[PDB]
RNA sequence: CCUAGUAACGGCGAGUGAAGCGGCAACAGCUCAAAUUUGAAAGCUGGCUUCGGCCCGCGUUGUAAUUUGGAGAGGAUGCUUUGGGCGAGGCUCCUUCUGAGUUCCCUGGAACGGGACGCCACAGAGGGUGAGAGCCCCGUAUAGUUGGAAGCCAAGCCUGUGUAAAGCUCCUUCGACGAGUCGAGUAGUUUGGGAAUGCUGCUCAAAAUGGGAGGUAAAUUUCUUCUAAAGCUAAAUACCGGCCAGAGACCGAUAGCGCACAAGUAGAGUGAUCGAAAGAUGAAAAGCACUUUGAAAAGAGGGUUAAAUAGCACGUGAAAUUGUUGAAAGGGAAGCGCUUGUGACCAGACUUGCGCCCGGCGGAUCAUCCGGUGUUCUCACCGGUGCACUCCGCCGGGCUCAGGCCAG
RNA sequence: CGGGACCGAGGACCGCGCUCUGCAAGGAUGCUGGCGUAAUGGUCACCAGCGACCCGUCUUGAAACACGGACCAAGGAGUCAAGGUUUUGCGCGAGUGUUUGGGUGUAAAACCCGCACGCGUAAUGAAAGUGAACGUAGGUGAGAGCUUCGGCGCAUCAUCGACCGAUCCUGAUGUAUUCGGAUGGAUUUGAGUAGGAGCGUUAAGCCUUGGACCCGAAAGAUGGUGAACUAUGCUUGGAUAGGGU
RNA sequence: GACUAAUCGAACCAUCUAGUAGCUGGUUACCGCCGAAGUUUCCCUCAGGAUAGCAGUGUCGACCUUCAGUUUUAUGAGGUAAAGCGAAUGAACUUUAAAUAUGUAAGAAGCCCUUGUUACUUAACUGAACGUGGGCAUUCGAAUGUAUCGACACUAGUGGGCCAUUUUUGGUAAGCAGAACUGGCGAUGCGGGAUGAACCGAA
RNA sequence: CCCACCCAUACCCCGCCCUCAGGGUAGAAACGAUGCCCUGAGGAGUAGGCGGCCGUGGAGGUCAGUGACGAAGCCUAGGGCGUGAGCCCGGGUCGAACGGCCUCUAGUGCAGAUCUUGGUGGUAGUAGCAAAUACUUCAAUGAGAACUUGAAGGACCGAAGUG
RNA sequence: AUGGCCAGAAAGUGGUGUUGACGCAAUGUGAUUUCUGCCCAGUGCUCUGAAUGUCAAAGUGAAGAAAUUCAACCAAGCGCG
RNA sequence: ACGAGAUUCCCACUGUCCCUAUCUACUAUCUAGCGAAACCACAGCCAAGGGAACGGGCUUGGCAAAAUCAGCGGGGAAAGAAGACCCUGUUGAGCUUGACUCUAGUUUGACAUUGUGAAAAGA
RNA sequence: AAACUUUCAACAACGGAUCUCUUGGUUCUGGCAUCGAUGAAGAACGCAGCGAAAUGCGAUAAGUAAUGUGAAUUGCAGAAUUCCGUGAAUCAUCGAAUCUUUGAACGCACAUUGCGCCCGCCGGUAUUCCGGCGGGCAUGCCUGUUCGAGCGUCAU
């Protein structure tokens, strides 16, 4: 199974520049952080859970924080892409969990921030003082707040006083059973409203 | 390399069903068999209990954090309980790891 | 990158062929229409300015402010937020400047070659100079150092403060959201989407929790996702055109672009177009003064040069083919193989070595012992000792052996 | 017992022996002469005896026919890429593959990094789905090697069994009384299991697709240029003695 | 079917385009080791295919087992010659028995015996098959030869050609045309047939 | 019918080359062990298969490699080695670079292709330089005069012309 | 002539056409003289003469919950005459 | 009637012929100057044999003497003869027809452009 | 015997292979974004003391100004340069200029250096004639100005 029945040598494609392409990408992101310091040279992101039931195990680096999420760690959606946080106004929070993670994410993020004032000379109450700007700082957002358990632990020990006991008649039956509920839920149903036509018919 | 072939040698002398929009990530189900389960303990530990040094405590294994879905039946056991944690099982290991005397979990 | 030559499409099969997820590079968000400013068109082009403004107008068939679905509008509520002006210093771009032998000898026309003695090196990349030059010259490396211009970034520092705008929190209520458009049928075309694709033409032609989608047609009941028919926006991506630059296990004048040269030229064709061939004296023209012979071209002497066996036919100068000289063969082919001979012309081989016995010389690096040193730890070297029946060379003889070619 | 020709391989001893002071016994020595250089030997040209079709291609069974070749120099034709397959070498090994990317650098080199991913570790079925131990991973006959000499027996082969998926039949305990599918059989089937062998890379052969070893058609199509020749037409011009009837 | 710039049953120019050919031509050093082939079997034929067979490189397995284009022995086909019929009877007679080549068989991997079953078969537990156990190594049960094994992998050419002896089938006025085996040639030089694809000798 | 004789690459013996096969070779005085020693057999070859070597351009390493006291190239009735492809040297010419060994790499090896480009032969001093009626004398010029000029003659176009 | 014969991709396009049956266009034969073997009715030419026999799309009716299915009706041409 | 159309004959006429001969000019020839091309494996005397009906080279014979000039058309060479003719093609192209699939043109129906009123027939 | 033909060798011819060279190609990589009615790309014609071309330039024509360097250019001729300098140069840089006829090409045309129109200025006796010079005159479209047309709608 070979695709060579076009004219194929009009776009071959070679990669000769890939080791020019490297250092011209090194160059570009070492102006971006001369240009951005003292900031990081990027962004911080939320923890997301891949979708389908193939990579729902494991979680990763998303766009950007909800709006529930920055209401709930009190951040205003326009100060936070003033301060190194991307936000996402697509995603939104179904269940507790994510969110609590991002908004425990986001006053991680917050307790860490250091905010100099806009007039060196008229320091507000929400900047940050003098003598507290100086400290050891990070410009790698993606390294310092990165997915630390992408995956849940494989390996835990119990003792054996803690044994589940386990789902009543097996793990297979009960799948089967499952199996047989979901196939049979409209069979069910149409044999019940029968029944109860038929019981309110000759009651 | 071309000096070593033969042409500078011979120098001088010349059905069923369609499935549209099939998508793999519905049918990702990774399996791995009973004799390999103990492999997934780390090795200090798994050496510790097939030593027999740990008996009061009970290992558990989640075959979705090493990327497996269904646990199947092929091999044997030792006797030793083990909570094995997985989306799919078969009847026979389900049977060799009660006969082992651990439980498995059924989990999403 | 992977998904993936997979889902899927395909006479009589040759074949074709995506996408979601996942990892990475790069990341940046927004503007309108649909609202009455209605206690004040608050908006704008242009003209004239004394630079304060004043006019001709546009526009109410709607220019500003406000709102864009992530919301918002109205309330409640109590706190927060803002404007200008300097600016040390840093970066980008052209500019001045940078280390050390022309020391001695040989060959050579000329040292940049060989030998000796040095020196510089954050510079031994490259080129030039009469032959292979780190130190003769230009440059090369690194910190800097002169002078100039225009931008950007920027630690900090002076001042106005709330007329106004802006954010957060909560809420009874309100919450306008794009039409010959969506969608349907048909036709053509296209796609993996010849049952599930997109586009266009014709006909029909909507709705208000409505509409689109949920890759097998339909009805009923649900569910999940967005919110079309208006619009803007850097980066990661492409690059046989243009400009600047650096390189190569590439080609070395029939090669490499058609073109290394007054090459898209000369030349051809009515025209569209087609389209070559062609690089090298010598380090330096020092490119041959003068004489002589010829009408001249040129020739001969004589010169230049290191070389004319380099003479603007020019480095080197093969073969085919030609002339002279020398040798040979030839009664309707030559050429070739085996083997003698003749003539011509040649490569080797040999020239004496080794070992004894005498005689004559010239020196004690003879054996033993002692000390030091090194070694393979019992073998050696070095310093003293030999006093010449011992060791080492040389010179004359004599003897044995081995020595070239052809033969009996 | 004579007469003649051609040959002398080897290089201390070893052995078989005999006629045994030695030898003709597992391969030539001894004595002598001339010359010591073109004398032997060699190359070239020529004569002489004998021998001897002009090469390549094509064709079929072969010749013949036919085609190409005036001569010389230089150029001139199985290459590269992708994808398979068998074999060799190498690394690691139930794992393997750093080089999409990131870090770093004396800067297209080298060195370092890990998430995902590919292949392999499980198959079968159209699919839903299910998914590999009765036994020291079984019995028998061979089988290298080892053995305590009784046997243990690698790879591999033949054969009989066991297990997993698919097909057909039966239908247990139970029960959302209509679900569930145990148990037992019968056939073929699958490169299935039955004490993993693969992954990366190098080299060679072969196959597939690309111009695909090199040169060669009559062709097809897309966009342009010509009525200065010639054909017809229009407008405006020009030209054609002397006789006969 | 004339002419349309020496070009006309469809002008010229450039491009797609290095279009396609199964047809023609050509395809570049040396030495060494091996080394071929023409209906075997199947398919609708010609403008057809595979495929058997023959070869070379690697390996691997105990390169273990031995086998063999041969003779002999037993038994077939050819009973055909022949001898006799003072043997019987009358190529078709036979006691006996040809030449020529040719089929089958000739051991421990074998030979039987016994035991049972049979879903075979037989009147039949009867034969045979299937297994079971036992006996047979006293000579392993002719000659000659034996660097001759086997299984994989990968690769390549040729796979309805010519001539001739013999056998056999048909023929023609005479020539001859089919098959089977074998040998030679295509691939091959040498000595002799004055000479030469098919002759003789010998590679 | 008989006797002798001639000679093939056939047969016998001997030498040498290659291939194949079977042996030997470490308390190593021991070896390009990828070596060496002993023994036996065999030798044609198209299509085809395999092995080893020779040569060319370029790359890494190495030879403290060669070279203006002469590199490369070229010519050579001059030699040496190899079965061979080839390698090496002597002599002459010449003028600036080049080679051996081990790996790496390829636009790597020619007699043909009515091959490409360039150059050159025999043919061969040959075919030919024959349509348009035609030339001649003296002088000058000049190195040289049939085809330059002046004069002197002879002709042609013949007014739809050679005007 | 709201025509025929043409041309053009189309056009508020062009020619014939500054044309009108003694004209235009297309055929066949080919001066003059001679000249139409005899008779039809199979192919063909043309007749809106009756038919729905075939009968597309659109449209109409019936059933179904709908996708859909089934029916008539059905231009020209064909067919019949 | 007319004709560079095809055919048979008659008179005249003559080198068409018997049957050839002679003359002129220009060539060919020789000289001075100038100077190609085609073609060319190698070369060129024959006879007989050389199985494939072919020899120039082989075998066996005849033979066989330098270097040349003018002619000639037997042979070898020589025809844009790689022509023509025959045969084959996965052949190309032009042309024809109720060959196949299409199509320009033409024709017919429907929908839209498409509006205002009447009179009848139905539902 | 010579000549002739052929072979062998030396030298000389013919021819331009080989070797060495390379201000040139080819391929890769890095950087940059900049044509034109304010008249481009392209074309034509001219310009040097002595040039035909290539190169450069436009009647200010192998060029001018400005900045910088600091002593040339060169084939010939002719001149240098106060060298202690407003300064050579076929020098570099380049911000100011010049920039013929054309060309999208723009008054109408162009196979013509053809024919015009509008407004100024100058000269020749010149209110009239003649000549020269300068500035202008394309199309589509946008905003605005001004002058208009129409019972199209109205007020009066």
């Amino acid at each position: 199974n070979n695709h060579f029945r076009k004219h194929w040598q009009r776009r071959v494609r070679c990669h000769f520049d890939q080791p020019g392409k490297k250092v011209t990408r090194r160059l570009a992101r070492r102006a971006k952080a001369a240009a951005l310091a003292p900031r990081p040279v990027d962004k911080l992101r939320p923890i997301v859970r891949c979708p389908t039931v193939k990579y729902n195990r494991r979680t990763r680096l998303g766009r950007g924080f909800t709006l529930e999420e920055l209401k709930a760690a009190g951040i205003p959606r326009l100060l936070a892409p003033t301060i190194g946080i991307a936000v996402d106004h697509r995603r939104k929070n179904l269940s507790e969990e994510s969110l609590a993670a991002n908004v425990q994410r986001l006053k991680d993020y917050k307790a860490r921030l250091i905010l100099f004032p806009r007039k060196s000379n008229k320091p507000k109450k929400a900047d940050t003082p003098k003598d507290q700007q100086t400290a050891e700082t990070t410009t790698s957002l993606r390294t310092s707040f990165g997915v630390e358990q992408p995956l849940a632990p494989g390996f835990t020990e119990i003792s054996k006083s803690e044994i589940p006991a386990g789902i009543e008649g097996g793990a297979y039956r009960a799948l089967r059973k499952a199996r047989s509920d979901a196939r049979l839920v409209g069979v069910r149903e149409k044999r019940a409203k029968e029944k109860a036509e038929a019981e309110a018919n000759k009651k | 390399p071309t000096r070593f072939s033969k042409t500078r040698k011979h120098r001088g002398h010349v059905v069923g069903m369609r499935h549209f929009h099939l998508l793999r990530n519905h049918y990702w189900r990774p399996s791995i068999n009973i004799d390999k389960l103990w492999s997934l303990v780390p090795s200090d530990v798994r050496e510790q209990y097939l030593s027999g040094q740990k008996k009061d405590t009970a290992p558990v294994i989640d075959l979705l954090s090493h990327g497996y879905a269904k646990l199947l039946g092929k091999g044997r056991l030792p006797e030793i309980p083990v909570v094995v944690r997985a989306r799919y099982v078969s009847a026979e290991a389900e049977r060799k790891v009660k006969e082992a005397g651990g439980v498995v979990e059924l989990v999403a």
